[PDB]
């Protein structure tokens, strides 16, 4: 919930200094007298400033499984974005 | 009734940590690895791992396991660093059709500026 950056010129950029940016795809969201980096902020920052929810990039850790033994599930794959911890169960039974 | 769960050594851009929900209701919270006592016959415990990235990392694999036992949890990790934004492919309006559309912004051809690539 907190996203600290420094004149970023896009949405890679904006992703890359923290787990709590995000970034403003909407058209003309940038006034006369800002940077493109005004589009970088915290989700509530933006909306705040009218960028719709589905014009707000955030792209998010997240775990998928599949599937025995004495473990499970057997296969894990995880999307990792920088900072933000990615989780999944692990059950152990004999 | 020692089930401790362990991971191969990992790059420094990967941190992973452990929650233990043994038996009894005791619960062990963020921990170097997984780590329980007792563990009845047929009852399962569960370990919940959380793994944080430092950076935008090379996509790698890693294992987990049980000490004393042969199982394998298999864990592929990947980058989740890129923003799927709208492009402009089915308008040729948008930049005044003279530039880039990237995540909300344009990126006028030589020769045409302006944030619309409307200008010279
Ligand atoms: C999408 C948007 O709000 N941008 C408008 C565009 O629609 C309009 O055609 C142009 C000229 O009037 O000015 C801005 O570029
Ligand atoms: C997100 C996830 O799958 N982790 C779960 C957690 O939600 C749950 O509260 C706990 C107790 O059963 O087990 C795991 O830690």
């Amino acid at each position: 919930q907190e996203c600290t950056k420094f004149k970023v010129s896009s949405c890679r950029e904006c992703i890359e200094s923290g787990p709590g940016c995000t970034w403003c795809q909407k058209l003309n969201f940038t006034g006369p007298g800002d940077p493109d980096s005004i589009r970088c902020d915290t989700r509530p920052q933006l909306l705040m400033r009218g960028c719709a929810a589905d014009d707000i990039m955030d792209p998010t850790s997240l775990a998928e499984t599949q599937e025995q033994k004495q473990l499970s599930p057997q296969k894990v794959t995880l999307y990792l974005r920088p900072g933000q911890a990615a989780a999944f169960n692990v059950t152990f039974r004999r | 009734s020692r089930v401790f769960l362990d991971h191969n050594a990992l790059p420094d851009t990967l941190k992973v940590t452990y929650d233990s929900f043994c038996s009894n209701g005791v619960t062990h919270r963020n921990q170097p690895r997984g780590d329980c006592d007792g563990v009845q016959i047929n009852v399962p415990i569960t370990f919940q791992v959380k793994v944080t990235a430092t950076e935008c990392i090379q996509e790698q694999s890693f294992v987990i396991r049980a000490l004393g036992f042969t199982d394998i949890v298999t864990v592929q990790v990947l980058p989740q660093c890129e923003c799927r934004c709208r492009d402009q492919s089915r308008d040729r309006s948008l930049c005044h059709g003279k530039g880039f559309l990237e995540c909300g912004i344009c990126r006028c051809d030589t020769g045409y500026i302006g944030k619309n690539c409307e200008h010279h």
